[PDB]
RNA sequence: AUACAGUGAAACUGCGAAGGCUCAUUAAAUCAGUUAUCGUUUAUUUGAUAGUUCCAUGGUAUAACUGUGGUAA
RNA sequence: AUGGUAGGAUAGUGGCCUACCAUGGUUUCAACGGGUAACGGGGAAUAAGGGUUCGAUUCCGGAGAGGGAGCCUGAGAAACGG
């Protein structure tokens, strides 16, 4: 689990909590996974709002893509057209996401230049 | 020009009194011009509160601050030495300043909401309001969205009122602003429209946020007078 | 490789300079029997 | 040219309209603080040294000390660009300024002759020469500073311990 | 430097037309000072109002720490031979954070001499490092931003970590 | 009179040096020769005047004016630079450490293009016009100003190149390699035309050649290391050389020669911290130039005994000889001053 | 009022001006609200907030000012 | 272009920039692109005791101090005053 150079750790095996109703699965805080930016262990805080939806692709290595269709009252033709919506989010170590899968994420610390979420359950 | 807060009738200028930096912020509090001069009418024009500031009747939290915009927020204890004025500003039901008239062992004192407990430098504990007001050492089972009351006289928190299910709650922010009455409902979400459920008349409900609601009592005691109609 | 080597044209270098006709003061005759070895 | 000159010391100083001008190509092609005789300037100052100390030419323009190229030159001073003359001294000053540092053979009724006094003595002590009571209100406020933070601080933290042991 | 800002980039959805905006003050970058090895040079820069800041340039005396004990203790420079951040910059020998420079380990020794008498259960291809005086040690402090040369030794497992690269 | 170091029977001076009634005799040369705390490299125009010398943080351009004796301008360019030249007056060629080349102009700054790998050196050819970069590996670019292009680059050997020259009288294109070799290629035909190797009798490690100069015989080639290490060739038995030992020898960056002033067959050698200057033929050190710091390179001015050093304190020391020449016209009371 | 003592041209100082016209046409990217910054800067406002001591007071160097001058300026 | 690892620069988050690596990402549930009564519109806001899209205002977009370029000052600037 060390494909790079630069003393690939953790930054102070190490462990914390966010709080706030997500769990940290037993390997999440002990294990050899280095979590640098999955936010159990992690090196940032949780804060803000947290969306829930299902998957398109998960092709990319750290990169979870959400759609997420929601109701919307439209007055205009006064019939609900269809939302979908998306967002990259940074990988964790709970649970290989397939097509389908409908999981939730919290805001947090723009980690790439579009992804402020990162996962946090799996259901 | 305005905003809704201040009860300012129309026929009155051009420009507006931008309130100056202090303890409140600029959208929820209302300076010493527009409470003094056109609001309970104790002058006539700026260069009388002028006079009057330079006079140093004010003592607002105790202290004389003389300054014509300093940011009377919520529940600063106007304070006036001719004639005992002793004021209590709180919310009205439609969202304007209603400045109720109290007496001198309710002014002894405010109270004030817990924003934040901090482990800040050297072994410290520690705890802000509203106000700002830095006071020393309260007890470990400060959560956030309590309500300490401050001395006054020195800065001490002299009692604590612990936000839970079943306690009498203040809103000042949305579409609930300035509403009493705290009991249909309680709902914890996880990021928003969370909060403690507010009554009406026929105990009708009502949503908003956790730090736009803040604690004043109990069910029927609370030790803050408030004015009635 | 996407900006590692653009064999495009580009505008203001294009006559930056300008050539000389005879250039080398040797002649191409004076090259070939200056390094024949 | 004309040459100033001036005695420090004594505190004088003269122009000298000097025309005739081998009498001044002694000072020609000798930048600024190389010193100089009286004897190839003059003959009635024989004995005579001058520290040159500069001097604007014709169209008013002064050297700085000690750069080179004594036409004028377009440097940047106290930054943007103004004109300064070379520090070495040509055929084409108005001015040049002169320090006698030793006086030779003859006294001059402008310079050794003649002379100021200086503007008015001393003000500092030490530069004559060459409170307490706010000390005592320094240390006592400090110690009652110190008398009453050290104390106060401790004396709520006491209320901590006081929180605490009751938690 | 030049830039931070998206809007002369494209973002996640393939965006043109941008011919935005004269950039303001704060999109400031400065110059990428190449921290190297001289005489120490720090040039004070300003930014937010009295926010000095350290850009050095010419840094030697680092303070690179022993690890199994935490020991910072003050020593020379000599050169970085592997930085695949820009694999020029080993061959420019310049002194970054996060790199694996080399020490003469005299005052380690002097240390190791002083608070354990004899002279050299420390690991074998670091006691060879004991023996010589070159050690690796990897830059932990930002020359560029706080204009120091802090680091920390390589002991062990970070050494073979960095030994089987290069 | 400006003080002189102790020589071999010979008199030099520096101006701007680290200790240059001092303030009140004052020789100071150029106004504002000062860079925030370092030097990258200076050379001397074609013409009469308008020295240029490239920066160190917020690295500028500092271009001098010789018949002003001061600053022209400071063009605080976009990243720190290693080489450039200098194309005839106001325009000319940069390159940075990244692999970006700038067109300063007399606005300034008429196009940033780029390389597709990280450059060491850039030459530009007076004949048909195209700047040739060597950088690291396979690789040594063209960008000809003769419409813009790009040419069809030279294949290398592994690791790259440290320095390229072209021969001013004929266009023989030189690379100094890692591998000792100096694999010259021809200007004409776009083709290799020799690949002679370096040799010596000490043999420390596998030096590098970082120098390499011509003169405008065209027959002799400076050649360099990096260790310390002159060499001459020519191609009569061009197999040996002869070599120069220098008494530090960590690596020679600056070879040139003399040869457009008299007292002939002489060159000047520089390494990281001194700079002198021998005798062809036999290999006879004439002069020697230690400063107090360390040295990023040198030039030395045509027509007189001068030179001007960048080096890696607050000035540029320059260093004059008044028995390889006189001063300038420009200088022309440096001969009465000292 | 024989070391200062009121008027006060011209000089240092504290601050003043604390936000004004024309020209080429950007579709929630210009704008308005909102979430957050234990992801960050902050003059001023407000509340808080300092414990290392071997054998009666420290130095020249510049003004303003005088004096000699240059230049059409 | 899309992301990962590290460094640079930052007031800091950030492919914001560079080395290396992977070939991604948005879209028929409307990507991306086409123009004006975009001197008009969007609450941007005051509303008026009968004017029903006239009728109160913030902002059209960003620039510019002869022309591009570089630098400096400050809690705040790529200054209407260098």
């Amino acid at each position: 689990q060390s494909e790079r150079a630069f003393q690939k750790q953790p930054h102070i095996r190490w462990y914390k909590n966010a709080g706030l109703g997500f769990k940290t699965p037993k390997t999440a805080i002990e294990g050899s996974y280095i979590d640098k930016k999955c936010p159990f262990t992690g090196l940032v805080s949780i804060r803000g709002k947290i969306l829930t939806g299902t998957v398109v692709s998960t092709k990319m290595h750290r990169t979870i893509v959400i759609r997420r269709a929601y109701l919307h009252y439209i007055p205009k033709y006064n019939r609900y057209e269809k939302r979908h919506k998306n967002v990259p989010v940074h990988v964790s170590p709970a649970f290989r996401v397939q097509v389908g899968d409908i999981v939730t994420v919290g805001q947090c610390r723009p980690i790439s230049k579009t992804v402020r979420f990162n996962v946090v359950k799996v259901s | 020009a305005a905003p809704h807060h201040w009860l300012l009738d129309k026929l009155s200028g051009c420009y507006a009194p931008r309130p100056s930096a202090g303890p409140h912020k600029l959208r929820e509090s209302l300076p010493l011009i527009v409470f003094l001069r056109n609001r309970l009418k104790y002058a006539l024009n700026g260069r009388e509160v002028k006079a009057i500031l330079m006079q140093r009747h004010v003592k607002v939290d105790g202290k004389v601050r003389t300054d014509t915009t300093y940011p009377a927020g919520f529940m600063d204890v106007i304070t006036l030495d001719a004639t005992n004025e002793n004021f209590r500003l709180v919310y009205d039901v439609k969202g304007r300043f209603a400045v109720h008239r109290i007496t001198d062992e309710e002014a002894s004192y405010k109270l004030g909401k817990v924003k934040k407990v901090q482990l800040g430098k050297k072994g410290v504990p520690y705890v802000v309001t509203h106000d700002g007001r830095t006071i020393r050492y309260p007890d470990p089972n400060i959560k956030v969205n309590d309500t300490v009351k401050i001395d006054l006289a020195s800065g001490k928190i002299t009692d604590f009122i612990k936000f839970d299910a079943g306690k009498l709650v203040y809103v000042t922010g949305g579409r609930n602003l300035g509403r009493i009455g705290t009991i249909v409902h309680k709902e914890r979400h996880d990021g928003g429209f969370d909060l403690v459920h507010i009554k009406d008349s026929l105990d009708n409900t009502f949503v908003t946020r956790l730090n736009n609601v803040f604690v004043i009592g109990e069910q029927g005691k609370p030790y803050i007078s408030l004015p009635k109609g | 490789k996407g900006r590692k080597l653009n064999y495009s044209v580009q505008d203001p270098i294009a006559n930056y300079e300008a050539p000389i006709t005879s250039g080398y003061k040797w002649s191409d005759d004076q090259i070939d029997e200056f390094f024949a070895g | 040219m004309k040459l100033n000159i001036s005695y420090p010391v004594n505190g004088s100083q003269k122009t000298f309209e000097i025309d005739d001008e081998h009498r001044i190509r002694v000072f020609f092609d000798k930048r600024i603080g190389q010193e100089v005789d009286g004897e190839a300037v003059g003959d009635e100052f024989k004995g005579y040294v001058f520290k040159i100390s500069g001097g604007n030419d014709k169209q008013g323009f002064p050297m700085k000390q000690g750069v080179l190229l004594p036409t004028r030159i377009k440097l940047l001073l106290t930054r943007k660009r103004k004109s300064v003359r070379g520090a070495i001294v040509g055929p084409d000053l108005a001015v040049l300024a002169l320090v006698i540092v030793k006086k030779g053979e003859q006294e001059l009724e402008g310079l050794t002759d003649t002379t100021v006094p200086k503007r008015l003595g001393p003000k500092r002590a030490n530069n004559i020469r060459k409170r307490l009571q706010r000390k005592r209100h320094q240390r006592a406020l400090k110690v009652r500073n110190a008398q009453a933070q050290r104390e106060a601080a401790a004396e709520y933290a006491q209320l901590l311990a006081k929180r605490l042991s009751e938690r | 430097g030049i830039s931070r800002d998206s809007r002369h980039k494209r973002s996640a959805t393939g965006a043109k037309r941008a011919q935005f905006r004269k950039k303001r003050k704060f999109e400031l970058g400065r110059q990428p000072a190449n921290t190297k090895i001289g005489a120490k040079r720090i040039h004070s820069v300003r930014t937010r109002g009295g926010n000095k800041k350290y850009r050095a340039l010419r840094i030697e005396t680092g303070n690179f720490s022993w690890a199994s004990e935490g020991i910072s203790k003050k020593t020379r420079i000599a050169g970085v031979v592997y930085h695949p951040s820009n694999n020029e910059l080993v061959r420019t020998n310049t002194l970054t954070k996060a790199a694996i420079v080399q020490i003469d380990a005299t005052p380690f020794r002097q240390w190791f001499e002083a608070h354990y008498g004899q002279t050299l259960k420390i690991e074998s291809s670091v006691e060879s490092q004991f023996s010589a005086g070159r050690l690796y040690a990897c830059i932990s402090s930002r020359p560029g931003q706080s204009g120091r040369c802090d680091g920390y030794i390589l002991e062990g497992e970070e050494l073979a970590f960095y030994l089987r690269r290069l | 009179v400006l003080k002189s170091t102790s020589a071999n029977d010979v008199s030099v001076y520096q101006v701007s040096g680290t200790n240059v009634l001092e303030y009140q005799n004052r020789v100071e040369l150029i106004q504002d020769f000062e860079f925030s705390e370092a030097s990258n490299k200076i050379k001397v125009s074609r013409d009469g005047q308008y020295c240029m010398a490239t920066g160190t943080y917020k690295p500028q351009i500092h271009v001098y004016d010789f018949a002003n004796l001061s600053l022209k301008f400071d063009r605080h360019t976009d990243a720190e630079n290693v080489d450039f030249t200098i194309l005839s007056w106001t325009k000319s060629v940069h390159l940075q450490n990244d692999r970006s080349i700038q067109f300063q102009n007399k606005g300034g700054l008429h196009y940033t293009t780029r390389i597709p790998k990280f450059g060491r050196s850039l030459v530009y050819n007076k004949v048909n016009c195209d700047l040739y970069v060597g950088a690291s590996g396979n690789e040594l670019y063209r960008l000809n100003l003769e419409k813009g292009r790009f040419l069809n680059p030279f294949k290398l050997d592994t690791e790259g190149v440290n320095h390229v020259s072209i021969n001013e009288v004929n266009g023989l294109l030189a690379a100094g390699t890692e591998t000792n070799v100096v694999e010259f290629w021809d200007p004409r035909s776009r083709s290799r035309v020799s690949k002679l190797y370096l040799e010596n009798n000490i043999d420390n490690r596998p030096f590098q050649v970082t120098t390499t100069s011509f003169r405008n015989d065209g027959l002799t080639f400076a050649c360099g290391t990096s260790n310390g290490y002159s060499y001459i060739y020519d191609l009569r038995t061009s197999e040996p050389s002869i070599i120069k030992d220098q008494g530090y020898g960590f690596d020679i960056k600056k070879i040139i020669w003399l040869d457009n002033v008299g007292t002939e067959n002489k060159i000047v050698t520089c390494d990281k911290r001194i700079a002198k200057i021998w005798d062809r033929l036999d290999g006879k050190a004439y002069a020697s130039m230690e400063p107090s710091v360390d040295i990023n390179d040198i030039e030395h001015v045509p027509g007189t005994g001068m030179f001007f050093t960048a080096n890696e304190s607050i000035p540029m020391h320059t260093y004059y000889i008044p028995s390889l020449g006189p001063s300038p016209r420009w200088c022309s009371f440096l001969d009465s001053i000292t």
